[PDB]
């Protein structure tokens, strides 16, 4: 395989190759107070 | 700060387990009203077997969602000449996609594609030169197909033939901003309170492209349409997605409507 | 997720007895311009208990044809103690917030609040929208078409941003912490507003026959971890 | 000279290509990246988010009441509530929430849904009911008899106000298609299952209180779901270049 | 021959391209680089060179008068006298200087600008005069009292001829527009703000002396200032091939 | 000599300060008379805070700002020929920006454009070989299309078709001098005191270019138009820039004027 | 990235990649005395 | 930055009590040509002491009408002493100046002078020069077009040349030290002028009331670091 | 196929270039080098005559 660049600039440069994924805590859990799945949420 | 992002390729593998009869583990039981998105998961709701799991995510990555070209505008020329403003949303496909983040920094890749076309707008097997010049904001603007603005000594252009393949540039992060605003709850300058000067990022407009044929067709017209694609995307605060249609070119102005989903006769009938 | 707080913040103290956790936004505490980031060259002013305190607004009144209420932020303290001034007397402003909704009734009542504070939250149903709608200071405004959130999008989305609930039977109050967010380092206070805060009812105010019927909601809004750049004389939009 | 040979595919213009080209400002240098909150990498992380489902999709109901299932006193037993299909890209009350637009953004996709209701009777009303997912195979369950011999979970109301009701994957292939468009292709061939909700018990009110409540539904994707094959969303459209 | 495909962008002519060519005189030897004093390598260097300010622009002035700010004994207080937006690109008094001919050279612009003023008086004529620098929001100041209020600069008088008023970079961007056109982008949101100069105390000189004096203003550009984006000079244009 | 130039790639931070109440350090009182510019810097002024500034420096360098094809030149056949003579006084801008350093070194590019047009000046689709031939001061110079010249055994020449890409070549830095010169106080040649005579640099001129058609088009003709980009750029002594129109293509003549910027009604008024 | 010749002449060579500026002292300062910043320029 | 100075260049000695400072041009002090840049091959002549003083040229009168005067270098000494004689006899010349313009008045008067020196200041305000412009002699020339600096620029924009001001109420006297400047090792001293010297009034001659009148300016150049090659019968233009 | 980009030039006859060709008599083999007095390798050694 082959990745090298050509042009000065990096916007000439291909698409990035690095498409993951991370943990969505920062939007389906933003909350102060962890809640343990095991736990009943209000206490 | 205080939630982490740890970073994966594959999706989570479903580990076997088994039955369940206690008041210590209530998995099921949540309270939607903290904001928080339910943490039951499957392997607590019923009993599971292993599954190694591979799917992978590539193909939702902003990367792999942004990363090709689409329509962003479309003219023919008129007197041989025509000056289209560089701005999305003219057409609705990209511009909805966009609009899918608050804030994002991107470089760009324009293919620009030309053929002729007579007065009745059937093609012509014609090949002609045309010129693309980008006309930055405070540089004097062509008013027609030899005015001296067209010598482009300091403006970029691109001359290409409607016999060569399409014409394709890329384009860096330009804005005097750290990133490009989809959304802005505010005004374009101090001292105005007027509804037509609300809600546009004027950091978004880069200038013009003004289009030229070198010599004049006899009869015909060049007609030019822009594709635009998006590359090595970075995006902050996702945004509830577009459930109306767009009606301006410039504002996100919208008809109010009373369902998103077409009715059904019974709540109880699937 | 304790259901007990208490704010305090400067020479102000907020007390609930029946909370449900604390929302922080994108997990993020408000934080100070860092020296990589910023591009005003000039000393900053920083207020500190003089600006980052509780303000509370004036009530608004949960009746039986309400389709909810906002407020815009800094825009509704935009006139209020020394962080009002401070906002006026300088170009650029920074900060972040810490939000407290507040709605008590009874055990004998039912209903449910959409309690969402949203980045960069357009008021985009008119096509010249008037200056006392995007900007409706501390009174704020009324929701004309809660439905389509005014912006065009489904309220049933508006979960994507950082929000809590008042459901009568469970809460009586929300907590929000906000940090900045905006593609500059700073912004004018006066011209953009950055976040906007909504309370909407998306179940009905009800109760056994003959229970108290007036029902106030109360806002409390905060300024924390602020700054600003850019001193000259007082201005306002 | 180096001896080349120009291959078929030579001057073709793909939309979704990946090649280096020539920058039109080369020495340009972009302003710098700074600090803000809420960084997105992937969109899965979205589709992770509860959103509301509009499920009274019903000629009678308008605006936010098309959020509200409607639970009230019965004075008979085991009747049923509401009734849907999971399958999360086709039209009907899922197509306006988060997880949603984004199924229809693809053409297959994978895994447990989340499905959580909250509900908002006064503190002193009760209940119990029972929501089930009947995996493929008939139409709809007819009863609750029917309903409880597949996967679900008895729900009882109390301090916490809510509950979840998770969708396992079940499917005979790792994918399925996100319509099911039977016309041509026959996609009915990938239909998910059903999802219905009966009275346990009832819903009891002391004297004088509301005899009917709410219940709110939401829906996310769990950790093991993924799309695959991007596709234009159908809902966005045009009849011309915009004003 | 080896397998290549072409790609969209091939046979196409952009003026800012970088690709190797073949050269016309392949073996031609190029006359010696000898030592000669000055030499350039950034236009940023001359920039940061002062040049004097076209800032009496009114019809009563012509030629070598308009570079010059006028000064008089005053027989009432705190009174004005001169004004001018500091935004380098735009037209006006700015656009003939050095800083204003490459500012209107480039789309973007950054940094402090240095404002000097050098007073021509008599040895014996004396003065205190104060400088303002007054950021975005509103207008220009409308009394000295509103414009002490912002970053200023109090001037005295006397041997040492000249002072020197910082306009600091104070934005909200990294950038800003070198035009401030906005009938189209809307690029008013851009104004840097006004520079306003106030008698602090008054102009006083002996008997029988010139009762009016002149200041001259100076500009430059701080070593924090930068531009980005190259773009065809406005003031430059002809109607046609030259004789 | 005495005064040391130092390198750099990024502007120069801001460093945090604080107040000052003396008699020893008056960085604010400056002496335009010196011939210096005023050195009082930022954090001398006024209270400053810390800021790390990464803007760069490349876009004025002088590659950056030169580095870019612009027209020097257009013209069309008679008779299948035509003869120019390698000046770049006949287009304003690329000749504006020349003139903003006094001695300059620099190799070029050129792009030459080339198609057919007929009599009325409308573009034909027609392919044609044309040749453009190099014809240094001293060589016989080609008085019509088939003259002997043409054979091109010595004097560089070029041959594409109307078809094909643009031509391009490269050019090295050819003066005898040791750099070109943009402005001369000085005559052409000794025993001259005529203002014909005055302010031109003759090692500026290295030939003319000539240019046909290889064959004769029957009642149409070649419009051409080169381009020139300069490559490598070396210079010395920057000028104090045009502020005047151009009026002749051989010299710097110009009409006198009363004021630079438009006038306004005060100058207390912004 | 790549950056190698083809061609025989250095003129044939792509644009130079060494952009940077250099102390304006020569043009902004070419006095004989030294006037530092923090005294008076005449004396 | 001293305001005193002497100035002693073989046989000849200038002093000012009023000075501003010394400017060298881009900071270069005149140098003989080296060996890697010279081509001319026959031994150069070096004067010396008798070229390389300083030679004071005609006054002239600061009027009221007055819009400046230049003179061209080496063209304004090319007629006068042994560096004039020099100048004729070779084909080819080389050297560096040091200039000192003087203008005292009293602390009653006020008035400001640009003391500029230009590469290559062409006079190209007419369409055919008249050599009595072009190359004025040791009388120099007066400015009829100094706001657009004779060669269609910007008088305010000359500043980016070596320059001194001579403001009345600061100093009486302009010093000037400039280096060869030339796209050539060496040029002929009859056919190109590479430097021009220029002092043009931007701020008026003004003054009390009785005050003298009469204010004149005095150019005193002076050869540096000469060279002549090519020798052959004296030449002029 | 290896992804390339043509770029103007492409195609022109430049009386100066000099690029490798194929060879029409790719094996074929010349006469031999004999010694010749009198050889000259630049100009300049005649007009130094
Ligand atoms: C010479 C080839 C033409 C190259 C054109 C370069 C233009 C610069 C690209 C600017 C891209 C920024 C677009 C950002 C935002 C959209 O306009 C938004 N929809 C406006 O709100
Ligand atoms: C066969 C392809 C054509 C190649 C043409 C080569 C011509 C040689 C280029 C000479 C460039 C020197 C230009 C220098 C200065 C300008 O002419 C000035 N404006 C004249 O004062
Ligand atoms: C009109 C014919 C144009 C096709 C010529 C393109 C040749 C391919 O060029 S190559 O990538 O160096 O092998
Ligand atoms: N600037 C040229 C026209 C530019 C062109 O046609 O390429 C002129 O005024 O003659
Ligand atoms: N030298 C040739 C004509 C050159 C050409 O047409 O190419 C002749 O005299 O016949
Ligand atoms: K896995
Ligand atoms: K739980
Ligand atoms: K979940
Ligand atoms: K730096
Ligand atoms: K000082
Ligand atoms: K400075």
């Amino acid at each position: 395989y082959t990745n090298i660049n050509y042009y000065e600039n990096a916007a000439s440069n291909s698409l990035n190759k690095q498409d993951f994924t991370q943990d969505p805590e920062k939007f389906t859990r933003p909350v102060v107070d962890v809640m343990k799945e095991a736990a009943v949420p209000l206490k | 700060q205080v939630i982490k992002s740890a970073v994966r390729s594959t999706v989570e593998n479903t580990v076997q387990s088994t039955h369940s009869i206690t008041t210590e583990a209530t998995p099921a039981l949540q309270a939607a009203e903290t904001g928080a998105t339910s943490n039951a998961s499957d392997e607590s709701m019923i009993e599971t077997r292993n599954v190694v799991n591979t799917h992978g995510v590539a193909e939702t990555s902003l990367e792999a969602f942004y990363g090709r070209a689409g329509l962003v505008a479309m003219f023919s020329t008129d007197g041989g000449i025509y000056r289209w403003y560089i701005n999305f949303g003219e057409y609705v496909q990209l511009r909805a996609k966009l609009e899918l983040l608050t804030y994002a920094r991107f470089d760009m890749e324009f293919t620009i594609v030309a053929q002729v076309v007579n007065a009745q707008s059937k093609v012509q097997d014609f090949n002609v030169d045309y010129q693309v010049m980008f006309v930055p904001p405070g540089a004097s603007v062509p008013e027609n197909q030899d005015s001296y603005q067209w010598q482009s000594s300091c403006n970029p252009s691109v001359i290409s033939n409607t016999g060569l393949p399409p014409a394709r540039v890329s384009v860096p992060f330009m804005s005097s901003a750290n990133a490009y605003s989809f959304s802005y709850d505010g005004y374009t300058q101090f001292g105005d309170a007027s509804g037509s000067s609300y809600g546009i990022v004027p950091s978004n407009y880069l200038g013009m492209l003004v289009v030229r044929t070198c010599e004049d067709l006899d009869g015909t017209r060049l007609r030019v349409r822009v594709y635009a694609k998006p590359k090595h995307v970075k995006g902050w605060i996702p945004r509830s997605p577009r459930m109306t249609p767009y009606k301006s070119r410039y504002t996100g102005v919208y008809t109010d409507t009373t369902k998103f989903c077409a009715n059904r006769a019974r709540i109880t009938t699937a | 997720s304790d259901r007990v707080a208490q704010l305090t913040l400067g020479n102000s103290t907020i007390t609930t007895q029946e909370a449900a956790n604390i929302v922080v936004g994108y997990g993020r505490w408000p934080t100070s311009l860092r020296d990589t980031d910023a591009t005003a060259v000039d000393k900053p002013t920083q207020p500190g208990v003089s600006a980052e305190r509780f303000y509370t607004l004036p009530s608004v009144q949960w009746t039986n044809s309400f389709k909810g209420h906002y407020w815009k932020l800094p825009d509704a303290l935009s006139e209020l103690g020394l962080f009002g001034q401070n906002l006026q007397f300088h170009y650029l402003y920074r900060g972040g917030w810490v939000i407290h909704v507040q709605c008590n009734a009874t055990k004998f009542h039912q209903g449910t609040l959409l309690v969402v504070a949203t980045p960069e939250h357009k008021i985009q149903s008119a096509e010249s929208p008037a200056f006392a709608r995007t900007n409706p200071g501390e009174q704020g405004a009324a929701y004309q078409f809660p439905f389509t959130f005014e912006d065009g999008t489904a309220l049933g989305n508006a979960l994507i941003y950082p929000h809590q609930w008042v459901n009568l039977r469970t809460n009586n109050s929300a907590t929000l912490v906000l940090p900045y967010v905006n593609a500059l380092p700073m912004d004018s206070g006066i011209r953009h507003n950055n976040w906007t805060l909504s309370v909407i009812p998306i179940v009905p105010l009800e109760y056994a026959a003959g229970a108290t019927t007036y029902v106030p909601i109360t806002v409390t809004i905060a300024p924390m971890c602020t700054e600003y750049n850019g001193l000259r004389a007082a201005v306002t939009q | 000279g180096i001896p080349t040979l120009y291959t078929p595919g030579s001057g073709q213009f793909l939309t979704t290509d990946d090649f280096q080209t020539p920058c039109m400002l080369p020495k340009f240098q972009p302003t710098p990246v700074i600090d803000i909150p809420g960084e997105v990498k992937n969109f899965l992380e979205v589709v992770q988010v509860e959103s509301l489902v509009e499920i009274n999709n019903v000629e009678s109901a308008e605006g936010v009441a098309r959020y509200r299932i409607p639970l009230n006193v019965q004075d008979a037993m085991d009747g049923q509530i509401m009734a849907l299909r999971v399958d999360p890209g086709i039209d009907g009350p899922m197509q306006s929430t988060l997880l949603g637009v984004f199924t229809r953004y693809y053409a297959q996709w994978s895994g447990s849904l989340d499905f959580t209701f909250m509900f908002c009777g006064t503190f002193m009303t009760t209940g119990k009911v029972i929501i089930a997912y009947t995996p493929p195979g008939g139409d709809q369950p007819t009863n609750r008899r029917q309903a409880m011999l597949g996967t679900h979970v008895v729900w009882d109301f109390g301090l916490q106000s809510s509950i979840t009701l998770v969708v396992p994957w079940i499917s005979s292939g790792h994918f399925r298609g996100t319509t099911l468009e039977n016309t041509i292709y026959k996609y009915r061939y990938y239909e998910a299952g059903y999802i219905t909700m009966w009275y346990q018990t009832n819903m009891v009110v002391p004297p004088n209180f509301p005899t009917t409540a709410s219940i709110l539904m939401f829906v996310a994707a769990q950790p093991n779901f993924s799309l695959r094959i991007l596709k234009d969303r159908p809902d966005i459209s045009q009849e011309g270049a915009l004003q």
